[PDB]
């Protein structure tokens, strides 16, 4: 009664005015806190993402053959049992699957049998007596899987992913305070392009990174990282173009980064860094210089050589001065210069075009200048500032910058 | 039951896409016109500050823990209770403040158990019984404690103020109409930088302002001033470089601003000075002199000492002679004579190659020379001009400022 | 009464609303999860393809001679009961017939009776134990039957099905992933045009392909070949108009391969080609093409060869630059060539005003040249720009572009 209930009141409209999008731009539905799942929300069928949280122990009907633009499966502490048809379909379509259990138990023992799947997210402690990794040991039958986030207390990595990472593409391990013992076990997995060990606690960078060459976006958020002097062996890396060295004990940059000219952004915010060095600033790749919350008290002019960089964010950093230098590269599209000690800002700026928004509230600056007013993109919505800061602008620079609120 | 109904009303959805950004540039829950808090705030960990406005006898639970990014609270009129646990939480994580007490009971006596406090902005409505708050004089619990800002009629300064005499950096008070007394706190002040007593009905200076002796910026506005006397003791604010002493009924200045040879920001706008004094012009390293809306009647010839001032408001003022010594100090960024009873514009202006601000708007006059054009640093945006008088200037003395 | 219900629920207008369109450009209506077959559906004389998936107690009344353009029967998980009037009506109209079924249970036994159809699909295990690929053996009545396709996971090659596919022009073969043991027993079926094993996981191409001089189309998509040295024994065949070796592993494709002139669309992308050789195109009427996410670090020297093309798909591989070799082709419409580090467009391709499309998402140019403005033809929905990409044309161009947009 309470299944057939649930399907009689939640309505179609009620699902189409329920649906939503997601940050992959796909229609999206959120069930959360259900007794069971609706019936009408397997009748839509412009659903692309269905999210399932906290459904205790559903069935999922055969009618998801009428949800054919349906692709991501979310399951959230979901015990799902299924239909045979309904698992055929989801083998010949679904393709991507997040799996979040509290209990080793409590993942499906189906998503084995899917072939289409190349996505999933096993979010949940794996690592359990007598099922570490053999619980998941069932991933060899999967073929396609690409991506393989694992927020799940490792404290070493498995074997079954040295046996699967031939044809896996992207590995986020996240132990939230447990470090790897990786034991150079990547060389087998050659097909990676992006890594995200995320909250490992390693302190060091591995040499398993050091033995792939596929590469291109790697991020080793809050590893603590107190000393990167390996880098200087990345230049082996030849595809890399974004080391996320973000949220570590960073203190300081070795010069051997200069030797990393492939490098696109470089995420270096909340460190330690108090200095950079000017052979970083020889890599003229480099698009997002993201510095901020660190020590930083100065900026090298030799900024202006990096004419490639759009977004070059130093908040909450010890900068007193821009250079004028700084203002040499006209490609800065974001300068993100909030909660600084700047003590005022060139009208230098007057020359930057791609600039789209500016972050000025929370400096020293006593003024704003004029040609700020010149940038054609930026806009109030750009143009974040304290109101009296806003004031010191002519009014008829103030109209142009409220016309481009409005306009 | 209340709590069930709005954990049921409001889901997280509904707060994410309520969130948005403060006046601190913080993310800040605008949490207004509630019976409590929803227990799905607190799944928003990424958030940085709450607005909690007109929300009354709420318990914040632990879960708060699960707010690490949180720096800041914003109590308006709520009368809020927390948890053991959660206080431990918001001592060892929050570091601004800021609570506005419509009835005394909406001030709580639990926020000021914390002691990794920074910034305090104290809005409300202060009863005259200031030295009876025992809450107040737990200050000195705060270690940390740096922005002080009490919108509240504050007649005797606490000694909860003696008690952060040290740490404090910047001081607020608007006091809205009382007379600020008891000048030995004020007095007791030692590493105090920035002082700013808005409209705390002051006659004069007070002894205790004058008392300080690591001043930085002092902002005497909306306090009725009589005279700038006992200057001869502001030598030891070496230190100070910011005096805020506009709309006020200051109406001369003496020799005696000689004294501060460190001074950078001088405001005397919106005051009763008939005549501008030269010996203020014998100072030359102000550089920031705001006299608008001003009763000036003419400028003494001594302003050419003044050539380091950057910003020179005359702007509304009754001022119909300018002299020619002003033209010659180049630095002048920021110049406004709008309003001003003047008659012809000086031709000789093209010595002022940083020049961003010029404001004529209102004044009387009878044509606008080609040297308008001579102005390097001068924008038509800039330049405020009227359209009739924007029609009366060749077309590529147009173009000099119109075309960036 | 079920039926008066069931007709009353299902009017001539919500079957109308219903009412789709296939890839094969014909009337579809996706009847599925009904208790029975309603009439009206019958009494639609527009409907042309009869989509019967899942619906249970099948029995069709001779309302079923009310169809007109009734060429096409998707019966999916259907038991269908058909009266010898019907029957009769169906051994005249009725051409294709596509049937679902798990094992025998789902398997309609009318379909040998037709003898006048022309297509027909079958999808399901055949090879049982004790029964290996006996429930097949009917179908020798067929005598006007041209299309056979099967999706059946075979571990073995049927015999019955070459004793069946002796009246046979397209024949498709999809494994999932089981070896397909041809044993050159493929000699007897010299009538086949289009020959597709998708997912036969080969390893090795079976001597018994290159035996006959019909087949225009060869499919060997996801068969995961690594070294394609089988393609010297092609040389015999004068047939084979376009190779289908794509979503493979062929680290290299050899020189002999390039002594194909009769090959016209090579299907290769998603493979592992570091290099291909100039003297492989020596072919140059290769008018459709396929290379995307490959290893290719520069478009080599005899695509100025080509001449007789029309597209090349050039995304996700390591070329930087459409050099004169791509630009001495005057026939290509369609540039596949996104999420690449192409560094530039040169100017000559501004030239190609015959520009069907180009594929960007997510390439290193710096912006598009103004030559690309010399093509009014080019319009905004016809090429795939990137927003930051499209907004540096100028302001008459983009005009222009958005104006062809709207003419």
């Amino acid at each position: 009664l309470r299944q057939l209930n649930l399907n009689n009141e939640w309505t179609l409209d009620k699902l189409r005015q329920r649906l939503t999008k997601n940050a992959q731009d796909k229609l999206e539905l959120h069930l959360f806190m259900l007794s069971g799942i609706p019936d009408t929300v397997f009748d839509l069928v412009e659903l692309e993402v269905l999210k399932l949280e906290l459904i205790p122990d559903v069935t999922i009907p055969p009618s998801i053959a009428q949800l054919t633009g349906l692709k991501e499966l979310w399951l959230y502490h979901t015990a799902a049992k299924i239909e045979a048809p309904a698992l055929a379909f989801l083998r010949e379509n679904l393709r991507a699957l997040h799996i979040k259990f509290t209990d080793i138990k409590e993942i499906p023992l189906w998503i084995y049998s899917l072939k289409t799947l190349e996505e999933l997210h096993l979010t949940g402690n794996l690592s359990a007596e007598n099922n570490r990794y053999i619980v998941i040991d069932g991933l060899r039958e999967l073929k396609r899987l690409k991506v393989l986030r694992l927020k799940s207390n490792l404290s070493k990595l498995p074997q079954v992913v040295t046996d699967v990472g031939v044809h896996l593409q992207k590995l986020s391990i996240n132990n939230e305070g447990t470090k790897l013992i990786v034991l150079n076990s990547l060389k087998k997995m050659v097909n990676l392009t992006e890594l995200e060990l995320i909250r490992c606690d390693l302190e060091r960078i591995p040499h398993s990174i050091f033995s792939l060459h596929n590469l291109q976006e790697i991020d080793l958020k809050d590893n603590n990282l107190k000393t990167i002097e390996e880098i200087i062996s990345f230049q082996h890396l030849h595809r890399l173009t974004c080391l996320k060295l973000w949220y570590n004990h960073i203190a300081y940059i070795p010069i051997q980064i200069g030797n990393l000219t492939n490098l696109e952004r470089l995420y270096l915010n909340r460190n330690k860094i108090e200095k950079i060095p000017t052979q970083l600033f020889y890599c003229r790749k480099l698009r997002y210089l993201d510095l901020s919350h660190n020590n930083l008290t100065f900026l090298p002019a030799d900024i202006g050589l990096l004419q490639n960089l759009q977004n070059l964010a130093v908040t909450a950093n010890r900068i007193e001065a821009l250079p004028p230098e700084l203002f040499q590269c006209r490609k800065l599209r974001a300068l993100h210069l909030g909660n600084n000690v700047l003590q005022s800002l060139p009208s230098r700026v007057g020359e930057l075009t791609n600039l789209t928004q500016i972050e000025l509230r929370g400096n020293r600056l006593e003024c704003l200048p004029v040609e700020l007013g010149e940038c054609p993109l930026l806009k109030r919505s750009g143009l974040v500032v304290e109101e009296d800061l806003f004031s010191t602008l002519p009014p008829e620079v103030k109209e142009r910058l409220w016309r481009a609120d409005k306009e | 039951l209340k709590q069930l109904n709005l954990n049921n009303e409001w889901t997280p959805d509904k707060l994410r896409q309520k969130l948005q950004t403060n006046a601190h540039n913080r993310l800040e829950l605008p949490l207004i016109m509630l019976s409590g808090l929803p227990d799905t705030v607190f799944e928003i960990t990424e958030l940085q500050s709450l607005k909690l406005e007109i929300i009354k006898n709420v318990m914040i639970p632990a879960t708060i823990a699960q707010l690490d990014n949180l720096q800041e609270l914003c109590l308006h009129q709520c009368s809020v209770k927390i948890h053991s646990a959660a206080l431990s939480f918001l001592k060892e994580n929050l570091k601004v403040l800021s609570v506005k007490f419509d009835d005394m009971r909406e001030l709580p006596p639990w926020m000021y158990g914390l002691r990794n406090l920074e910034e305090l902005y104290l809005v409300g409505s202060l009863s005259h019984d200031i030295s009876k708050n025992v809450t107040l004089e737990s200050l000195r619990d705060l270690k940390s404690l740096k922005i002080l800002s009490i919108k509240s009629n504050v007649s005797k300064i606490p000694q909860a103020v003696v008690d952060v005499s040290s740490h404090l950096q910047k001081m607020c008070v608007h006091n809205d109409g009382t007379k600020l007394v008891m000048l030995n706190n004020l007095k007791k002040m030692t590493n105090l930088t920035e002082l700013e007593l808005v409209h705390c009905d002051l006659e004069r200076i007070p002894h205790a302002v004058f008392s300080l002796l690591s001043l930085q910026e002092l902002d005497l506005k909306e306090n009725n001033l009589k005279s700038i006397e006992e200057i001869v003791s502001f030598q030891h604010l070496r230190k100070l470089t910011v005096l805020k002493l506009w709309y006020n009924s200051i109406a001369y200045i003496p020799e005696h601003i000689k004294k501060l040879t460190s001074l950078e920001r001088l405001f005397f706008s919106h005051n009763k000075v008939e005549v501008l004094p030269s010996h203020l012009f014998l100072c030359n390293k102000i550089r920031y002199l705001d006299l608008s809306y001003n009763d000036i009647r003419f400028i003494p010839p001594e302003i050419g000492v003044l050539q380091s001032l950057q910003y020179f408001s005359i702007t509304c003022n009754k001022v119909e002679s300018l002299p020619d010594e002003l033209y010659f100090c180049k630095k002048l960024k920021t110049l406004k004579i709008g309003k001003n009873s003047l008659s012809v514009l000086s031709p000789k202006i093209g010595n002022l190659l940083f020049l961003s601000y010029l404001d004529i708007k209102g004044n009387h006059f009878e044509v606008l020379p080609p040297e308008l054009g001579d102005c390097r640093a001068l924008k038509r945006a800039g330049l405020v001009v009227e359209d009739a008088l924007f029609e009366t200037l060749p077309s590529d003395v147009r173009e000099q400022m119109k075309a960036d």
